[PDB]
């Protein structure tokens, strides 16, 4: 087993220059051992990413599935700590920047059937990775105009170069 | 030009940011308690003159920072980003408040403020435009009146429907850029020069520091435009949805210039109407309107 | 039946990613003032329901033990009374629920 | 095995403008039938600790224990100072870095009062000018400046093990008058958070 | 136009019956939405059946059936039919409740019978005239 | 939080003031 997430949050930066902008506040958080599908909580990972620590805990609070609830949990826990220990001035000024799930360490039995037959059951666990990094989550991209577009297609005919020749 | 006026009035304005800030020596930690509704009871520590409530706001969660658009400091309305200045108890005013009275005013100033600074940059640097005064009138009047004094070149000139359409965009335009209302106290005398040139403000400044025992006027600046304030505004122009400018009445007595009111609706992004709403009401705005 | 081969990790990488197939956000939420929970547009808030809920329930069981026994329910009318209230004429002929705690803010 | 005890055996009474101020040193000579007994047990085991002498010993213990936090040098600061004062240093200051420099001192060290199988305490008189700054994690500043110095008075005590052979002075514990200024505040903001009720309760 | 509750339609009806008695018993039950709305049509019916009188035969059957607990019998005729005797409808209110969190995150809802002396049911309020845009509409009331 | 929410003609509309729209889109009808 590794633990890596949990020695990104031990990393220490040095002191900061007084021409340097104040560094955003990252804290890495994990839940080792979940008896939840990895798949099934990655859903839940994927649609929260880059949402606010708020707008995230909202929609968690009014969500069906089982993960959803650990994933609050989670996060209730990594912004107590954030304030608590990485030094987090406002609750709300926080931001999903990463989330995703992993496997976890499963247990192996067999599966008796009515009919004579066996199988293999397996107890799922799995794993949950979440950085949040202190700010407001970046604006949304926009998409591109027509007015892009051409540009871009012009500049390309633009940089067409001959090809095999002196 | 009109470019050097902005540029000298918005280095005083920041002159005076300076002065208030080099006014206070260091942080001074202040005690203010929470007497809202929600949450009543937490005390944060801030720093004078340095936090504002927004900061309080963002401190809580960011639920506060979007419904509220005002502050009660020790029962008084304070601006979201008005810095604050001692120990109080502070409350958070919401648009669906019980008596939305107080924060009825500060949007209809702060429209009426928006509407003056489209005014003077609609028209060509040519002409000259003279803001006098922005009338109170109630919200039940339906709309909100802007009195500006034109030039006797455009005596003859009229808005059309396409004109009016301008100044709506201009209006959209600073919505869409979304500037967040600055507020400087300023002293007369400072004041007076920041607006010498328009004679009209000019008494408008002088009547608000004789009704106070000292100088200080309060001021408010949209980006480069500046104005004088009856009372507080809103925190930022992003504020408004709908917006409008629904005709302009010429007042008769107008000889030495040619002085117009100007008739708007707008409505901040938490009320929003309905399509055949929007229309009735502003056709209701279309009226002269009379202060009563 | 078995598929004719073993289905790639990336086609199923896109089934699975399909914005069909993943989570929908909600954009109907509100917030209870008199909790400060949150709480849906068409959807009661449930912090404040706990507090008359569980209420209910102390009250129902004053009635239990004041009743005594099955199939007792009255033929008149009923009505509860806390602490420092005291029955008035026209709670005459009306079943009467004491309570030891005082008149509730929210309850009139 | 305890080198240290926790607490001092008689809490000295610090007077009010002792800042400003030969004079407080009579007060001693005037004082040593309270201390001198007990001076005479530590010279017992040393026969060298005079009164005049020893601040310049006790000072830099002080200064260099202060010095160990900067390089976060616990093994040489834990030779400095007893067990009792090493975890109350450097505990809080874990995951942090600091800069600390010492300024000259305002006045000279002076022993104040001394105390004592046998253990003896010895309170020291330092005011000192020092600078302080404390950085995040990130290396973000949060308490301190970089370049200020802050003149502070405080009582140090330092603490040997007279029976034992190998005891030596090491700093540990500082006691603080009350007339003294109070500390810098941090320059972050904090909330205090509201009273917790249940569901069923109301706000009061 | 009919649900299909139980494991059949006389479990239905004595689903129905169940529900129809504990309201009574209680005047306000928790239910599954889908549930409480099937039995709201037949608590209204009733009531006029009470207001019919005590005398009339089909309504004595009617009640003697519905309502198990022959106690709640003299309650109907004495307390739920002279209660709404001024009132020609609308005797249940049923309104939402957060759905339950037993795993199968069924759909909730309350219904109440009114006049109760229950405690008062969060009911929710709308918006106050002295709303910007209640003042607005207001003011082109009165200019009409 | 700056985010879209579901808003519906009579979300807003106090009962005085919903009579008196449907009086008003009755008199425009005609
Ligand atoms: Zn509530």
């Amino acid at each position: 087993i590794s633990r890596k997430w949990e020695k990104k949050n031990k990393i220490v930066y040095p002191p900061q220059l007084p021409g340097e902008p104040r560094r955003p506040a990252e804290i890495y958080h994990c839940r080792r051992q979940i008896k939840y599908s990895k798949d099934k909580m990655w859903y839940l990972a994927k649609m929260i990413r880059g949402m606010s620590i708020d707008q995230a805990l909202a929609q968690l609070e009014f969500n069906d599935k089982k993960g959803a609830q650990i994933i609050k949990e989670v996060l209730l826990e990594a912004q107590d700590m954030a304030v608590r220990d990485h030094n987090v001035e406002f609750r709300s000024n926080l931001h999903i920047a990463e989330s995703t799930s992993g496997r976890g360490q499963c247990l192996k039995r067999i599966r008796y059937h009515g009919r004579g037959r066996f199988g293999i059951m397996e107890k799922v666990y799995c794993h949950y990775f979440v950085k949040l990094v202190e700010g407001p989550p970046p604006p949304p991209e926009v998409p591109k105009t027509a007015v892009d577009h051409a540009k871009d297609y012009i500049q390309q005919l633009r940089s067409r170069t001959i090809i095999h020749t002196l | 030009s009109p470019t050097e006026l902005t540029e000298m009035r918005n280095d005083l304005f920041n002159r005076e940011k300076s002065r208030q800030l080099s006014l206070t020596p260091r942080t001074e930690k202040i005690e203010v308690k929470h007497v809202g509704k929600t949450d009543p009871g937490t005390v944060f520590v801030m720093n004078k003159n340095i936090s504002t409530p927004y900061s309080c706001a963002m401190h809580l969660s960011e639920w506060y920072c979007s419904k509220s658009i005002l502050a009660l400091v020790d029962g008084q309305p304070w601006d979201m980003y008005k810095p604050l200045t001692k120990s109080c108890e502070i409350k958070f005013l919401t648009f669906k408040d019980p008596d939305p009275k107080e924060v009825n005013k500060a949007y209809w100033r702060s429209c009426a403020m928006m509407l003056g600074c489209v005014i003077e940059r609609a028209f060509k640097d040519d002409y000259v435009v003279s803001l006098v005064r922005a009338p109170e009138v109630p919200v039940i009047a339906g709309a909100f009146c802007y009195d500006v004094t034109l030039d006797k070149r455009l005596d003859e000139w009229m808005p059309t429907k396409e004109n009016l359409r301008s100044f709506t965009k201009d209006a959209h335009a600073l919505i869409y850029r979304d500037l967040p209302f600055e507020t400087l106290d300023v002293d007369a005398r400072v004041a007076l020069e920041i607006f010498q040139h328009n004679k009209y403000k000019v008494d408008f400044i002088e009547e608000k520091a004789s009704q106070n025992p000292e100088r200080i006027v309060k001021l408010h600046r949209i980006g480069d435009f500046i104005d004088v304030s009856e009372g507080p505004l809103i925190p930022r122009t992003s504020v408004c949805f709908q917006y409008e400018v629904s005709a302009v009445h010429n007042l008769n007595p107008s000889q030495p210039n040619l002085i117009r009111r100007f008739q708007g609706l707008s409505l901040p992004t938490h009320l929003r109407a309905q399509f055949t709403i929007w229309d009735k009401l502003v056709e209701r705005s279309r009226k002269m309107v009379t202060e009563d | 039946a078995a598929p004719k081969n073993r289905r790639t990790i990336e086609v199923n990488r896109c089934r699975r990613r399909n914005p069909q197939k993943l989570i929908k956000i909600k954009n109907n939420i509100d917030i209870c003032p008199e909790c400060g929970h949150l709480k849906q547009k068409h959807v009661l808030c449930g912090y404040c329901y706990e507090k008359v809920r569980q209420e209910t329930t102390k009250i129902r069981q004053q009635i239990g033990a004041q009743e005594g026994g099955p199939f007792r329910a009255p033929s008149v009318e009923t009505m509860v009374l806390y602490t420092g209230e005291k029955p008035s004429e026209k709670d005459q002929g009306k079943r009467i629920v004491e309570r030891n705690i005082k008149r509730p803010s929210w309850f009139t | 095995h305890l080198a240290c005890t926790a607490g001092i055996f008689d809490p000295y009474v610090p007077p009010e403008g002792d800042a400003r101020m030969l004079t407080q040193r009579t007060e001693r000579l005037r004082k040593n039938a309270a201390s001198q007994l007990a001076i005479r047990k530590i010279r017992e085991f040393d026969a060298n600790f005079k009164t005049k002498d020893f601040p310049e010993k006790a000072k830099d213990i002080f200064i260099e224990a202060h010095l160990c936090l900067n390089n976060s040098d616990h093994d040489r600061l834990h030779t400095l100072v007893t067990e009792h004062c090493f975890p109350d240093m450097v505990w809080d200051l874990k995951y942090k870095t600091v800069r600390w420099g010492f300024v000259e001192s305002l006045e000279p060290a002076q022993v104040v009062h001394v105390r004592c199988n046998m253990y003896g305490q010895v309170t020291v008189r330092l005011h000192t000018r020092q600078t302080l700054a404390i950085y995040d994690r990130f290396g973000r500043l949060m308490y301190g400046q970089e370049d200020v110095p802050k003149d502070v008075l405080e009582y140090v005590v330092f603490e040997r093990h007279l029976m034992n052979p190998y005891g030596s002075w090491r700093m540990h514990a500082k006691i603080v008058p009350a007339w003294a200024p109070p500390k810098q505040p941090i320059l972050k903001t904090l909330m205090i958070p509201g009273p917790q009720l249940k569901p069923w309760e109301e706000y009061e | 136009v009919y649900r299909r509750l139980g494991l059949g339609p006389e479990s239905r009806i004595h689903l129905l019956r169940n529900l129809l008695t504990g309201l009574v018993r209680h005047e306000r039950i928790e239910a599954t939405w889908a549930r409480a709305d099937e039995m709201r049509g037949y608590a209204e019916k009733l009531i006029d059946y009470g207001k019919l009188g005590d005398t009339n035969e089909r309504a004595m059957r009617m009640a003697d059936f519905w309502l198990t607990e022959k106690d709640l019998i003299p309650k109907l005729f004495k307390v739920l039919a002279p209660r709404f005797q001024g009132q020609n409808g609308n005797y249940t209110r049923m309104l939402q409740i957060p759905n339950r969190k037993e795993q199968d995150r069924a759909k909730m809802a309350v219904i109440e019978y009114k006049g109760n002396y229950l405690p008062p049911l969060p009911l929710p309020h709308r918006d106050s005239n002295l709303t910007l845009l209640n003042q607005l509409l207001l003011g082109l009331q009165q200019d009409l | 939080l700056h985010s879209k929410s579901s808003t519906w003609w009579d979300e807003h509309l106090s009962e005085e003031n919903l009579s008196f729209v449907k009086q008003l889109v009755s008199d425009e009808n005609k």
